């Protein structure tokens, strides 16, 4: 059995260009729960990102919350990058302040 | 108002690497505050809230000591359950368990669990009576069998009674500006323009706890939630959650439109609209 | 506070 890892990508506090922030990857809903995530910045992926512990739900399912600092800024670009089992190719999902 | 003490095991073998990873997790409510993980530089019992931080070396000595125990448990199981299912040697699985009590307002144990699963399937679980068991399959029945032999059910409820309601009420103490908070949501609606020629309305919900709330789009009383779009709960990482819901509106309509938000944080409901 | 005992096994 294999669940394919849903991604959201968010800031902490709402996005203000040259105020810094932090920069959330929220993956959840996966199994099994071996899995790689990376944050991106510009397409260099940032150095030292803090992970939360490996934790699930009352469906057996895990989750993931893989966060950093960062300073939007209306040319950068930021992204989440994800390897797994169930993705032949490793998704990137790429920040968005709409969202 | 209820509280629970819950706490997480995982153990997944690891062919073409290393060794099985053990990782321990523990919950108070909707609160992560100790942690273990066996792919650390050292592996022990570790502080995950400001309020844990003064237990001193006699506890996080002794929590250590019993999350070893359990990694080495559980890397044996993973072998044992191999040979249950009567699968290839060198294969990765995982082994996930669930413990804990929900104790309520009065003081009295409303309900004690501890539930495992076999490779995101369920496994064995202890009922509610505290004393039988569920066996999901075969496999689980073996492991049933091993257990109402030994008496093993006697042994939790024990556990589930005693330790862990007790240690629950304490920790409660040790972080109750933290625990018994109810910070309400600060919902606002953002405006987003479709190709369409439309526009979506966009309804935030940030820096609330506990977690669970309800976005609602409303026109006059009347509700729009199966043409909506959710987006499921997810974590600031500061110790508060975010939520939103969004709607598509023809142009010009945008005020037309409240967005009602339920939570316990606040008095009566939210009930926003764009500006 | 982790569950323990452990002489009973606990073994699955």
């Amino acid at each position: 059995i294999q669940k394919t890892p849903q991604i959201q990508v968010y800031s902490r506090h709402p996005p203000e260009n040259g105020k810094p922030n932090f920069l959330n990857c929220y993956v959840s809903q996966f199994h099994p729960p071996q899995i790689e995530i990376e944050l991106l910045k510009n397409g260099k992926k940032i150095p030292n990102i803090e992970m939360s512990d490996l934790s699930f739900s009352k469906d057996w399912s895990f989750y993931i919350l893989a966060h950093t600092e960062f300073t939007p800024t209306e040319t950068d670009v930021y992204a989440c990058r994800v390897k797994h089992v169930t993705l032949k190719e490793p998704k990137t999902v790429t920040w968005d302040r709409d969202m | 108002g209820s509280h629970s003490l819950r706490y997480f095991y995982t153990a997944v073998s690891r062919p073409g690497l290393g060794e099985p990873r053990f990782i321990a997790v523990g919950y108070v409510d909707d609160t992560e505050f100790v942690r273990f993980d066996s792919d650390a530089e050292n592996p022990r019992m570790e502080p995950r809230a400001r309020w844990m931080e003064r237990e001193g070396p006699e506890y996080w000595e002794q929590q250590t000591r019993i999350a070893k125990e359990w990694e080495q448990i559980y890397r044996v199981d993973l072998r044992t359950l191999r040979g249950y299912y009567n699968q290839s040697e060198g294969g990765s699985h995982t082994i996930q368990e669930m413990y804990g009590c929900d104790v309520g307002s009065d003081g009295s144990l409303l309900r004690g669990y501890r539930q495992d699963a076999y490779d995101g399937r369920d496994y064995i679980a202890l009922n509610e009576d505290l004393k039988t068991w569920t066996a999901a399959d075969f496999a689980a029945q073996i492991t049933r069998n091993k257990w109402e032999r030994a008496r093993y059910a006697e042994r939790l409820r024990a556990y589930l009674e005693g330790t862990c309601v007790e240690w629950l009420s304490r920790y409660l103490e040790l972080g109750k500006e933290t625990l018994l908070r109810s910070d309400p949501p600060e919902a606002h609606v953002t405006l987003h323009p479709r190709p369409e020629g439309d526009v979506t309305l966009r309804c935030w919900a940030l820096g609330f706890y506990p977690a669970d709330i309800t976005l609602t789009w409303q026109l006059n009383g009347e509700d729009l939630t199966q043409d909506m779009e959710l987006v499921e709960t997810r974590p600031a990482g500061d110790g508060t959650f975010q939520k939103w819901a969004s709607v598509v509106v023809p142009l010009g309509k945008e005020q037309n439109y409240t967005c009602r938000v339920e939570h316990e944080g606040l008095p009566k409901p939210l009930s926003q609209r764009w500006e | 506070y982790l569950r323990y005992d452990s002489d009973v096994g606990e073994y699955r």
